C-alpha cells in the first residue's frame, strides 16, 4: 500500500503521496492563536488556525512556528500541524498509510525519539522511517556522490557523500538560514523608514524577500553602484496599496550567507564552510566532491547564488581542479522528490520501523533503523 | 419568538429618540422623542382646553410642548436626570404603545462603547429592581448594525443624536483600541443652526424651540458635495433660499444655513471642538489597524444613526476618503487611484439598531440572557 | 570654542554647555499655532509659539510634536525649535560653537543625513556629531558595561554594550513610550466619567500621569485589592477647579509597559523584552549584563519600576544570577549629562565631522564618522 511522504520543515511543510512527481499539499508551517476577543455569533471561531487558514487571517492571529531551528519546540503545535497535514490537506486517514519523515542532521535525538512516538501513539501509523534531508537530494538528483548543500528556513547543512557512503565526521551545521535573512532584511529596512514590525508583518517582510532579493556576484561593486544608480532600486506594492522602494537592501541582505557577521555571529561563510568539509573528507574523493555539489532547499533560490559559490569555491579551491555546482529547476521540492523516489524503492520495505517492533523495544529503536 | 410564547423587546434608549419594537419585526412599531415635561404657564400662548397632565412624556410632551417645560433624561448617552429616565421606560412599557406592561417578556438593550461604567450598570439594576424583568441583555451598540446589514467585516459609523462613533469590527472579532469617538452629533448640529439664523434675524430660545429648529434641519439641510461649488452657486444665485412655517406661521427663509450647518461634521473647528473631521477621524482608524485589515475595511464602511441621512453625506464620505487615500498612501500618483476599490454601505433604511440578529438568530431560548440574576 | 550639548529627543529638549552638571534650559519641544483668527493687532503678533510660550498658552494653541517616535516628522517646526534653541534658550550664537547631537538607534538614515544638512546649512556649526542615547546613558554611570534602557517619551530601546564594545546585532527597540502611556490614560479616564480631549487637556493627562501613577509591584494583587476599598482614591485638581480623583487606573498605565496588549500591540513588555536582548549577546557577557541593568529616561520615573523589573528578571533569568538593576537618582538626565562627560573627553576632539568633511562628502558623511 502506498506510503506518504513528508518534509516537516520549518517555513513550509510539504506533504504528499508516494510515487507523486510532486508534493500534493504546501502549507506555511504555523499555527495561529487569536489575540482579539470575538463577539458575533454566527462567527465560527475556534482555539487555533492552522496553515492556509491562519496565513490568510494573520490581521487577527498572533502567528507562531512550532518549529525552531529544525528542532520541534511545542509539540502541542505540531501535532496541530500533522493533524491538519492528514485530515484536511491530503484527506487520509493515517492508520492505513506508512510514512516517510524528514531530519536534519546534528538533531538532538530527544526530538527524533518523541517525534516516532507522536506518530505510533497517537496517528498509529502502520510504519515509518525518517530520513537526512540532504541524503534525499542525492536521489533527486539521480546520483551517488556530492557533497549536498541543503538550506532550508531553520538550518544550513552540508552532508559529503561518495560512492553511496556518507562521511559523518564531514558533516557541517549552520543555523544562520532563510529565517535570519527575514529578520535581517527586517532590520535593514528600518534604515528606509519602513518600520515592519510584529509577527504579521513579518510574512509581508518574507514575501518581499522571496521575491526581490538577490545574490551580488562582487558585493563590494554592487554596493558602489547603489551607492550611484538607481538601476538597482525596484519597488514592491504592500497590502495596503502604499508602494515602497527598495535597494542596496536587496542584495546586502543575502550577502549574509557568505559574511555570517552580519547577524552577528563568527562562524564563517556557507562557501567556506562547504569547502571546509571537502577539505576535511579523504584526500582521494575530494576531486569529485568539486564537482557534483548539490544545492538544495528554498534559501537556493536566490538570482545568482549557484554563480557566486562557483566563483567563491573556485577562488578557494586549486585551480588543477574544477568546480561544478549542481542546481535543478525543482530544488525547492528536491527533498521531497527524494523522499518520494525512496519511500517508492524496493528494498526500502524490509527496513521500515514497524509497531510490533516499536511497542516491543521502545522510541530508541529510531537509532537502530535510521540514520 | 420564544416557545414558550414569550415576547422580546427592543429599546434603543436613544439620547433623542427611543425606538421601540418586538424582535424579528423589519420595522420598529414606535418612534417617539425622549422629552419629559411639565406644564408652565407662557403670556405668549392661550391656554387650551387639552388636558395637560402634571408629567407629559414621550410623543405627547412632543406635541403639547408649547405649554411645556421639558428635559432629556439622556445626554451625549449618559442619564443625567436618572427620576426623568424611569419615567421615560415607565411610559414606554405601560399600557400606551408599547403595551408589554409586564416582567415576563425579554428586553434588549444597546450601549454605546467606552461609556462610563456606572451608567451601564445603574441601567442594569432598575431593570432588574424596578421592572424586575425576566430576561435582559446589553448588546455592543457597533455590532447591532453590522448584524443588521448581514455583515461580519467592517468599520461602523454611528453618528446618532448624541455623540459619533467609529468601531471597526474585523470578521467578528471586536478591535476594542481602534475605537474612537467624535464629540459632534444631531444635538450640536442643531444649536449650531440656531446660531446661524440667529446671524439672519430669526431669535429661538425657549426649549419648546428646540423641537422647531430640529424639524427645520431635518427638511432642508444637507451636506456639500463639493464645498466650493456650494459656496458659488449661494453667492452666484438665489436658488438656495428656501421658505419654511413656524409654528405660529411665519413664514422664515434660511438659505445657505442649510449646507453650512451639516458641513461642521466634517470641520469640527466651526463648533469649538479642535480635532479631524468624521473622514479623516475614520481614515487614521482604518490606518491604525494592522495593515492586512485595511484592505478590507475600505470595501466596508457602514453607515448608522439619523444623523448619517443627510442628502449626499454618502457621497461626500466617499470623496474626502478617495482623496485621503491619494495624498498620504498613492502619494499623489493620480492615475493609480483607479485601482482603488472603496465602497460605502449606505443603505437608505437606516435606523440600523433593529432587531432581527440580535434576538431570533441570537435564541428563542437559551442560557445566553442574563436572567432574573 | 566650547562644545553644545542638545538632546533633542522627543518630549523634553535639553541643551547646555558641555562639562556642566545639569543642563542649562530644558523645556518641551512643542511648537503652538493659534487656533483662532488673529484679531487683537498690537499685543498679540506672534503667529507661533515655541516651548514655555506655547506650553503656557496652550489654551489657545493647536500644540504639536515635531517629532513623532523619534523620527522628525516637522523640519520646519524642527528649525523653529533649534533657533528658539541657540538664540533664545542658549542666548549662545551657533556659527563658534561645535554641536553634539543625539539619536535612537534604528532611526531611518534620512533623518540623521538631514540633521546634519540643517546643522551646516543653516546654523552654520564649526562641527557636530550625532551619538547614540543609549551609550550616552552608559557614559554618565562611570560604567564600562552594561545594558542601557532608555525610555524616552517616543522610543523604548535596549543596548547592550560590554568593554565599551556594542553589540549591534542585540540592540532591540520598542515604539511604545511615554507619550502612548499618556494616550492610554486619556481614554481609561473616561470609564469613571471624566473626558479630555483637546491638545491642550493632553499636557494635562500628562501631568496627572506624573504626580499619580505607579507601577503595581503585584499587579493582580493590585486591582483585587483596589475593588476592596477607596484607599486608593487620590486627588487632583485641574485648572478649572473640578476635582478628579482616580483608582485603579493609577497602575493600569504604567502596566501597560509591562503588558502592551492593553494598547493593543503585540510586542512582549521591557522586563521580557531586555531579557530577550540579553540571550542574543555572547554567553560569557551574559553574567555582567544582569550586574548592570542601567535604566535612563524620564518614563523609568515611575514609583517601584525598578522593584517591579527587578522581580520579573530574577524569575525569568536563572536562578543563581544575581540581578540588580542601576537606576541613579538623576536618571533623567542621564542622556544629556553623558553627552557633557563626551563632549569633555580629551580623545573625542577628534572625532567631530568637521566642516571641510562635510563640504567634501555632503551630509552622506554622517555614516562614516558616527557610530
Ligand atoms: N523564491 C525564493 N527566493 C528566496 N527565498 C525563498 C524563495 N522561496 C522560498 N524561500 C525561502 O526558502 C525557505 C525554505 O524553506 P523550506 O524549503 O520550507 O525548508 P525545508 O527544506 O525544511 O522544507 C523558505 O522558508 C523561504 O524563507
Ligand atoms: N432625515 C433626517 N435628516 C437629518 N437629520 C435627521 C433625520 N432624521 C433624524 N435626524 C436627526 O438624527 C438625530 C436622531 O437620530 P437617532 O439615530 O435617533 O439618535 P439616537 O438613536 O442616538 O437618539 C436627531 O438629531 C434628528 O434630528
Ligand atoms: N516623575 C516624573 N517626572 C518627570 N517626568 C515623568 C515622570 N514620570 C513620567 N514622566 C514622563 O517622562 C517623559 C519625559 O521623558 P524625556 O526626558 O522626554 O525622555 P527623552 O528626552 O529621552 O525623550 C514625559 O512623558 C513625562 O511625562
Ligand atoms: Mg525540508
Ligand atoms: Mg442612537
Ligand atoms: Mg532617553
Amino acid at each position: 500500500t502506498t506510503a506518504l511522504v513528508c518534509d516537516n520543515g520549518s517555513g513550509l511543510v510539504k506533504a504528499g503521496f508516494a510515487g507523486d512527481d510532486a508534493p500534493r499539499a504546501v502549507f506555511p508551517s504555523i499555527v495561529g492563536r487569536p489575540r482579539h476577543q470575538g463577539v458575533m455569533v454566527g462567527m465560527g471561531q475556534k482555539d487555533s488556525y492552522v496553515g492556509d487558514e491562519a496565513q490568510s487571517k494573520r490581521g487577527i492571529l498572533t502567528l507562531k512556528y512550532p518549529i525552531e531551528h529544525g528542532i520541534i519546540t511545542n509539540w502541542d503545535d505540531m501535532e496541530k500541524i500533522w493533524h491538519h497535514t492528514f485530515y484536511n490537506e491530503l484527506r487520509v486517514a493515517p492508520e492505513e498509510h506508512p510514512t516517510l519523515l524528514t531530519e536534519a542532521p546534528l538533531n538532538p535525538k530527544a526530538n527524533r525519539e518523541k517525534m516516532t512516538q507522536i506518530m505510533f501513539e497517537t496517528f498509529n501509523v502502520p510504519a515509518m522511517y525518517v530520513a537526512i534531508q540532504a541524503v534525499l537530494s542525492l536521489y533527486a538528483s539521480g546520483r551517488t556522490t556530492g557533497i549536498v548543500l541543503d538550506s532550508g528556513d531553520g538550518v544550513t547543512h552540508n552532508v559529503p557523500i561518495y560512492e553511496g557512503y556518507a562521511l559523518p565526521h564531514a558533516i557541517m551545521r549552520l543555523d544562520l538560514a532563510g529565517r535570519d535573512l527575514t529578520d535581517y532584511l527586517m532590520k535593514i529596512l528600518t534604515e528606509r523608514g519602513y518600520s515592519f514590525v510584529t509577527t504579521a508583518e513579518r510574512e509581508i517582510v518574507r514575501d518581499i524577500k522571496e521575491k526581490l532579493c538577490y545574490v551580488a556576484l562582487d558585493f563590494e561593486n554592487e554596493m558602489a553602484t547603489a551607492a550611484s544608480s538607481s538601476s538597482l532600486e525596484k519597488s514592491y506594492e504592500l497590502p495596503d496599496g502604499q508602494v515602497i522602494t527598495i535597494g542596496n537592501e536587496r542584495f546586502r541582505c543575502p550577502e549574509t550567507l557568505f559574511q555570517p557577521s552580519f547577524i552577528g555571529m563568527e562562524s564563517a561563510g556557507i562557501h567556506e564552510t562547504t569547502y571546509n568539509s571537502i577539505m576535511k573528507c579523504d584526500i582521494d574523493i575530494r576531486k569529485d566532491l568539486y564537482a557534483n555539489n548539490v544545492m538544495s532547499g528554498g534559501t537556493t533560490m536566490y538570482p545568482g547564488i549557484a554563480d557566486r559559490m562557483q566563483k567563491e569555491i573556485t577562488a578557494l579551491a586549486p585551480s588543477t581542479m574544477k568546480i561544478k555546482i549542481i542546481a535543478p529547476p525543482e530544488r525547492k521540492y528536491s527533498v521531497w522528490i527524494g523522499g518520494s523516489i525512496l519511500a517508492s524503492l524496493s528494498t526500502f520495505q524490509q527496513m521500515w520501523i514497524t509497531k510490533q517492533e516499536y511497542d516491543e523495544a521502545g522510541p530508541s529503536i529510531v537509532h537502530r533503523k535510521c540514520f | 419568538m420564544d416557545s414558550q410564547g414569550r415576547k422580546v423587546v427592543v429599546c434603543d434608549n436613544g439620547t433623542g429618540f427611543v425606538k421601540c419594537g418586538y424582535a424579528g419585526s423589519n420595522f420598529p412599531e414606535h418612534i417617539f422623542p425622549a422629552l419629559v415635561g411639565r406644564p408652565i404657564i407662557r403670556s405668549t400662548t392661550k391656554v387650551g382646553n387639552i388636558e395637560i397632565k402634571d408629567l407629559m412624556v414621550g410623543d405627547e410632551a412632543s406635541e403639547l410642548r408649547s405649554m411645556l417645560e421639558v428635559n432629556y433624561p439622556m445626554e451625549n448617552g449618559i442619564v443625567r436626570n436618572w427620576d426623568d429616565m424611569k419615567h421615560l421606560w415607565d411610559y414606554t412599557f405601560g399600557p400606551e404603545k408599547l403595551n408589554i406592561d409586564t416582567r415576563n417578556c425579554k428586553i434588549l438593550l444597546t450601549e454605546p462603547p467606552m461609556n462610563p461604567t456606572k451608567n451601564r450598570e445603574k441601567i442594569v439594576e432598575v431593570m432588574f429592581e424596578t421592572y424586575q424583568f425576566s430576561g435582559v441583555y446589553v448588546a455592543i451598540q457597533a455590532v447591532l448594525t453590522l448584524y443588521a446589514q448581514g455583515l461580519l467585516t467592517g468599520v461602523v459609523v454611528d453618528s446618532g443624536d448624541g455623540v459619533t462613533h467609529i468601531c471597526p469590527v474585523y470578521e467578528g472579532f471586536s478591535l476594542p483600541h481602534l475605537t474612537r469617538r467624535l464629540d459632534i452629533a444631531g444635538r450640536d448640529i442643531t444649536r449650531y443652526l440656531i446660531k446661524l439664523l440667529l446671524l439672519r434675524g430669526y431669535a429661538f430660545n425657549h426649549s419648546a424651540d428646540f423641537e422647531t429648529v430640529r424639524m427645520i434641519k431635518e427638511k432642508l439641510c444637507y451636506v456639500g458635495y463639493n464645498i466650493e461649488q456650494e459656496q458659488k452657486l449661494a453667492l452666484e444665485t438665489t436658488v438656495l433660499v428656501e421658505s419654511y412655517t413656524l409654528p405660529d406661521g411665519r413664514i422664515i427663509k434660511v438659505g445657505g444655513e442649510r449646507f453650512e450647518a451639516p458641513e461642521a461634521l466634517f470641520q469640527p473647528h466651526l463648533i469649538n471642538v479642535e480635532g479631524v473631521g468624521v473622514a479623516e477621524l475614520l481614515f487614521n482608524t482604518i490606518q491604525a489597524a494592522d495593515i492586512d485589515t485595511r484592505s478590507e475595511f475600505y470595501k466596508h464602511i457602514v453607515l448608522s444613526g439619523g444623523s448619517t441621512m443627510y442628502p449626499g453625506l454618502p457621497s461626500r464620505l466617499e470623496r474626502e476618503l478617495k482623496q485621503l487615500y491619494l495624498e498620504r498612501v498613492l502619494k499623489g500618483d493620480v492615475e493609480k487611484l483607479s485601482k482603488f476599490k472603496i465602497r460605502i454601505e449606505d443603505p437608505p433604511r437606516r435606523k440600523h439598531m433593529v432587531f432581527l440578529g440580535g434576538a431570533v438568530l441570537a435564541d428563542i431560548m437559551k442560557d445566553k440572557d442574563n436572567f432574573w440574576m
